[PDB]
């Protein structure tokens, strides 16, 4: 898991920032081959030093994920800062990448967010809950694949327990949170299968941004009040059923990861037949 | 906007 720093070579412009600190390219020499890497760097000025605990329990958590639709972690590095090296998705987040690339037709959407379930089916069997799915944690390797990221908020689960009990409310992504979540602080699979129903919609929506112009708390009262959002233009309807069964407000009737890709897998399969 | 507290 520990890295040398002389076998990573960093470029000086970053590809985004914020209060985690900053993310770089780079390229790592492995064994033969050179690896172009995605390098998150720890703000060090604004140690905490809550980020660096955070950020060793997000390696933890990458360490042991083995799936081609999960970004793979390098290592980690402690030089200039704590560094988390990961194998490059070259075309980033994809909220990002659609707001760009309009043209996208709805069959490469299905092959995309039908890569994400079978992800998130995969983490679902290892018993281990996101918390932080959406478009923005998708990133793309290429226009026909897609990686789930951002493992931050991420938990394994207890051997004895179906999901996480957090203590207090910190600062969540609340718009892509289930009821269970917001209301008891509850998060298992089923949970990240709402997150996976609202990452659909932003799919369909060519990354436009769920619950524009709400406040979280208009949102759970909109929730509450058995609202849900729209049909996206040009969105099939098989896809939007399937935004609304991830949208069940009863965890307990929801359906899991396995159902969900299944869903998926059988009309992707049909798109792909004309 | 993304992450509230
Ligand atoms: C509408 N706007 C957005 O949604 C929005 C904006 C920026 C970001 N994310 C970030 O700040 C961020 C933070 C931490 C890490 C990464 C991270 C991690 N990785 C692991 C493997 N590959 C990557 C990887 N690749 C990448 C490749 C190409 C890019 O530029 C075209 C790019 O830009 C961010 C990232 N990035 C990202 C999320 C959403």
């Amino acid at each position: 898991v520990y890295l040398d720093r002389k076998l990573l070579t960093l470029e000086d412009k970053e590809l985004g920032s914020g209060n985690f600190g900053t993310v770089k390219k780079g390229y790592y020499q492995m064994k033969k081959v050179v690896k172009t890497v995605a390098v998150k760097i720890l703000k060090n000025e604004a140690n905490d030093p809550a980020l660096k605990d955070e950020l060793l329990a997000e390696a933890n958590v990458m360490q042991q994920l083995d799936n081609p639709y999960i970004v793979r972690m390098i290592g980690i590095c402690e030089a200039e800062s704590w560094m988390l090296v990961m194998e490059m998705a070259e075309l980033g987040p994809l909220n990002k990448y659609l707001q760009q690339n309009r043209h996208v037709k709805d069959k490469n959407i299905i092959e995309l967010v039908h890569q994400v379930s079978m992800g998130m089916k995969y983490l679902e069997e290892s018993n281990f809950v996101h918390r932080d799915l959406a478009a923005r944690n998708v990133l793309l390797v290429t226009q026909h694949y897609a990686k789930i990221s951002d493992f931050g908020l991420s938990k394994a689960l207890r051997a004895d327990e179906n999901y996480y009990k957090a203590q207090t409310h910190g600062k969540w992504p609340v718009k892509w949170y289930a009821p269970e979540c917001i209301n008891y602080y509850k998060f298992s699979s089923k949970s990240d299968v709402w997150s996976f129903g609202v990452l659909m919609w932003e799919a369909f929506s060519y990354g436009q941004k769920p619950y524009r112009g709400m406040k979280g708390s208009e949102v759970t009262a909109m929730l509450e009040k058995g609202e849900r959002m729209g049909c996206p233009a040009g969105c099939p309807r098989e896809m939007y059923d399937l935004m609304n069964l991830c949208w069940t407000y009863d965890v307990e009737n929801r359906p899991g990861f396995a159902a969900v890709e299944l869903r998926l897998r059988n009309y992707y399969y049909d798109v792909v037949n004309h | 906007e993304v992450y509230e507290s």
